[PDB]
């Protein structure tokens, strides 16, 4: 769905992406920033504040594996059905998360890379990565549907 | 909006400043680029990149803002001719209220990086979603 | 609320009455159903059909909606309660408020088809939206 | 992904359904409820009211055609996104019409058929019903993926 412009574009700047701390200030950003995403991680500890969810450790270390997940989505463009069919298992019939919240962390997902590529992150760069998180929540969604 | 949300709001909205009209002309392109459904509300306007319409356009919008900003405490009062162009006249889909919202916090991320803490993204996507709501209440 | 729509609405509650509790049992009971996802914000009760906590918590969800018609002008002060409870302790998902509203509005159909017109639909969409943002404003 | 009993109630109630009003009813309000998605009908003439709108003779005729593609859905539950497939291309590529409004159709639906059925309409009922109109309203929003 992307042009080959598009796919350059973004292969480009993910190659830039400090995978150790971008993964973290995005789930950061969910918890905070829209709260009821908190009760789904009651046992990562203290969130009670801003200050507490950017400190929490687990909060960090989970936030590289769901960094580790979108990397992995970018490698199949073509079959992202098939490379999120089983977090969508865990997402959608064991947790029970709302897809609405699928779209929400792939919005903060693009707030995050602009805070951090500032110029760089151009409308038509953003446009291409908006094109792939509404790829990949709708991947995670595919167990409602 | 709490008191601490209209503190880290007139904090942002400070810094953008004189630059508020540029800004929002990036969103509106921003806009049109990433969420093309969008373009359907402007037939009338040259929506190619540095277009003067929305620059123009930009100013308008980053001046409502401004005003809602300065009348926090009575919004529904500072923005009601707003509310009936959009809901009445315009009949703008709610749902593209929050792609404009999203393309305004792309646009202040990547201009004021040492302003956008978690904090103050937390009291202006508050702010944007509290003008959103005035602008869809007459529905 | 317009005026046209605090008539309709008045009108449609009071013809429910006595029968409010029994109603709001029956709408829990169609998004427990109809949207299992919404369950796990109750572990502490028995969600098998005609369950004595459902009716208990019915008519608690009734007796908050009368109130709410019985002061629909000043809404946000009738109901500062229940917002506390719903988004700071319990962190209820915004989307699950549409849900019941939704599950709302299919019972006062199935029970009162001669005063479910297509005015009245409109006004009780517009009543339960505006009780949803209440509801939701500590977020 | 409906059971054997769900799909004979489903089944069961749609072939009592008076095809020739509740396409209208439901086309109708839809209008009055939402009033933005009266900008996708305009050709269609007076809307002013809720009066206009129900008694509108193209709102009563555009009903049947909306109904007449819920028919085909319920026969070929195992292949909505092919069934739908000229659908979705005339929604979303030609019309513009942003997908969180075939839900608000899917359970506008859903109020009639209580409207009209009443203690018939059951909350097991509804819950399979409500199964159906989320799967009609993925497929008509396959082209946005
Ligand atoms: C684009 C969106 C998302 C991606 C790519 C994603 C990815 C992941 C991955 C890779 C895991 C680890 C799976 C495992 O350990 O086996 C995970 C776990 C989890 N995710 Fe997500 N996720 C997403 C959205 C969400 C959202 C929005 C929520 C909650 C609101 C959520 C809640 C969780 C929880 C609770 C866990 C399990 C943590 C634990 O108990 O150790 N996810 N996610
Ligand atoms: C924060 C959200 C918004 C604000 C503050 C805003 C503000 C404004 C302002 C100040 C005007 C000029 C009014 C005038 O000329 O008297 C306007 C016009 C307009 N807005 Fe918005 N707007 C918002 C959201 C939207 C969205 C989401 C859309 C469509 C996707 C939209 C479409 C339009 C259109 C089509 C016009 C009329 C343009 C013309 O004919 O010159 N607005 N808006
Ligand atoms: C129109 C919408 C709603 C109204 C008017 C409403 C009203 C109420 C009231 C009056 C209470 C009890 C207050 C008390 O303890 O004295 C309550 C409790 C509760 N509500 Fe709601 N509510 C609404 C929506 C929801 C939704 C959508 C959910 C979850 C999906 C929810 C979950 C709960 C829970 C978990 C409790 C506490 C149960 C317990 O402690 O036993 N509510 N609500
Ligand atoms: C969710 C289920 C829906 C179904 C099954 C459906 C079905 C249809 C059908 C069968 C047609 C006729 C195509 C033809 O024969 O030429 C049609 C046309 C149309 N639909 Fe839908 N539709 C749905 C939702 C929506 C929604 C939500 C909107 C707008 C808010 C919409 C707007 C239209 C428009 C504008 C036309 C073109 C009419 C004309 O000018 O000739 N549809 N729809």
């Amino acid at each position: 769905h992307l042009t080959p412009e598009e796919k350059s574009a973004v292969t480009a700047l993910w190659g830039k992406v400090n995978v150790d701390e971008v993964g973290g200030e995005a789930l950061g950003r969910l918890l905070v920033v829209y709260p009821w995403t908190q009760r789904f991680f009651e046992s990562f500890g203290d969130l009670s504040t801003p200050d507490a969810v950017m400190g929490n450790p687990k909060v960090k270390a989970h936030g590289k594996k769901v960094l580790g997940a979108f990397s992995d989505g970018l490698a199949h463009l073509d079959n992202l059905k098939g490379t999120f069919a089983t977090l969508s298992e865990l997402h959608c019939d064991k947790l029970h998360v709302d897809p609405e919240n699928f779209r929400l962390l792939g919005n903060v997902l693009v707030c995050v890379l602009a805070h951090h590529f500032g110029k760089e992150f151009t409308p038509p760069v953003q446009a291409a990565y908006q094109k792939v998180v509404a790829g990949v929540a709708n991947a995670l969604a595919h167990k409602y549907h | 909006l709490s008191p601490a949300d209209k503190t880290n709001v007139k904090a942002a909205w400070g810094k953008v400043g004189a630059h508020a009209g540029e800004y929002g002309a990036e969103a509106l392109e921003r806009m049109f680029l990433s969420f093309p459904t969008t373009k359907t509300y402007f037939p009338h306007f040259d929506l190619s990149h540095g277009s003067a319409q929305v620059k123009g356009h930009g100013k308008k919008v980053a001046d409502a803002l401004t005003n809602a900003v300065a009348h926090v405490d009575d919004m529904p009062n500072a923005l009601s001719a707003l509310s009936d162009l959009h809901a009445h006249k315009l009949r703008v889909d709610p749902v593209n209220f929050k792609l404009l919202s999203h393309c305004l916090l792309v646009t202040l991320a990547a201009h004021l990086p040492a302003e956008f803490t978690p904090a103050v993204h937390a009291s202006l996507d508050k702010f944007l979603a509290s003008v959103s709501t005035v602008l869809t209440s007459k529905y």
